[PDB]
């Protein structure tokens, strides 16, 4: 199917002494592959997936240049933008940048995105077709007219489409026995009373990858959306994601209910039903 | 600027099973800003060895951190999460429920 | 492999 390369950066400010703390995170997909911490020992991109340790000296070494600038770069935007916005100088402030591709499934660029927030709030990023910014006020707007006269887009738009691509492939290929491995979630339902009428039917999906998925609850064939909790995605730690949906029935109504699981690795959507 | 309280979610790695080794999690997400204390308690107090996930964050900025230790359950232990951050007046507590 | 060489400043 689809999939995507995605890069994560958190620069927060520490006013009274120092520079930002800086974490950087690399994605394929639900896999993280690389990381940086400006508190770790190394000041080095380290992995954190065995298929990208076969890259190279040179690798790490780019790669880490680059994290790098990028860490010196958010350190001198929170002074610029501390003064944009007329802050002083005692309280921590957050910049953070996320940015990478998507591709299909015949692994072709289908699109691309860089963008940029200031204390958690939109600040500024590239549009769909790469060529022009989306600036939510005046001072994302000076830097707005400062990327467009440094022709920030057309530098990104070569990355995002190209080279964002080349390497996602790259990784595809390379990481191929997990990465192309679709994993699909293990199911079961749980029973549950409160009281002598009424009873919480779970479904569970444990286990799966990637982590997109579909949990659904009908009523007499119906879909039935009332009466039903729906957990976050959340991750097991091993690699793999879980999640449940709950419905509360009559007691001894329970046979009317069926839970549908959607997801990449099954060949068909499943369903699952309480027996008695 | 905006502040965003933590959802918090306490489970097993593996299906639950008591005298087997697992992992217990404590997922903590959607908050801003980034600073958080998670801690994990056995009957109470707190465990000692705990990692966590590198942070990130999603489409709406929010962050999201995997705080894990290893652990035995047993019928009679009890394990919860503790969360602080600057949006909670007093931190909250989620117990561990295997059914959740 | 992420974006180089050096992200402009804002």
């Amino acid at each position: 199917g689809s999939h995507s390369m995605r890069y994560f950066f958190t620069s927060v400010s520490r006013p009274g002494r120092g520079e930002p703390r800086f974490i950087a995170v690399g994605y394929v997909d639900d896999t993280q592959f690389v990381r940086f911490d400006s508190d770790a020992a190394s000041q080095r991109m380290e992995p954190r997936a065995p298929w990208i340790e076969q890259e190279g000296p040179e690798y790490w070494d780019g790669e880490t240049r680059k994290v790098k600038a990028h860490s010196q770069t958010h350190r001198v935007d929170l002074g610029t933008l501390r003064g944009y916005y007329n802050q002083s100088e005692a309280g921590s402030h957050t910049v953070q940048r996320m940015y990478g591709c998507d591709v299909g499934s015949d692994w072709r660029f289908l699109r691309g995105y860089h963008q940029y927030a200031y204390d958690g709030k939109d600040y500024i990023a590239l549009k769909e077709d790469l060529r022009s910014w989306t600036a939510a006020d005046m001072a994302a707007q000076t830097t707005k007219h400062k990327w467009e006269a440094a022709h920030v887009a057309e530098q990104l738009r070569a990355y995002l489409e190209g080279t964002c691509v080349e390497w996602l492939r790259r990784y595809l290929e390379n990481g191929k026995e997990t990465l192309q491995r679709t994993d699909a979630p293990k199911t079961h339902m749980t029973h549950h009373a409160v009281s002598d009428h009424e009873a919480t039917l779970r479904c569970w999906a444990l286990s799966f990858y990637p982590a997109e998925i579909t949990l659904t609850w009908q009523r007499d064939g119906e879909d039935q959306t009332q009466d039903t909790e729906l957990v976050e995605t959340r991750p097991a730690g091993d690699g793999t994601f879980q999640k449940w949906a709950a419905v509360v029935v009559p007691s001894g109504q329970e046979q009317r209910y069926t839970c549908h699981v959607q997801h990449e690795g099954l060949p068909k959507p499943l369903t699952l039903r309480w027996e008695p | 600027m905006i502040q965003r309280t933590p959802k918090i979610q306490v489970y097993s790695r593996h299906p639950a099973e008591n005298g087997k080794s697992n992992f217990l999690n404590c997922y903590v997400s959607g908050f801003h800003p980034s600073d958080i204390e998670v801690d994990l308690l056995k009957n109470g107090e707190r465990i000692e060895k705990v990692e966590h996930s590198d942070l990130s964050f999603s489409k709406d900025w929010s962050f999201y951190l995997l705080y894990y230790t290893e652990f035995t359950p047993t019928e009679k232990d009890e394990y919860a999460c503790r969360v602080n951050h600057v949006t909670l007046s007093q931190p909250k507590i989620v117990k561990w429920d295997r059914d959740m | 492999a992420l974006w180089g060489p050096d992200p402009a400043a804002a």
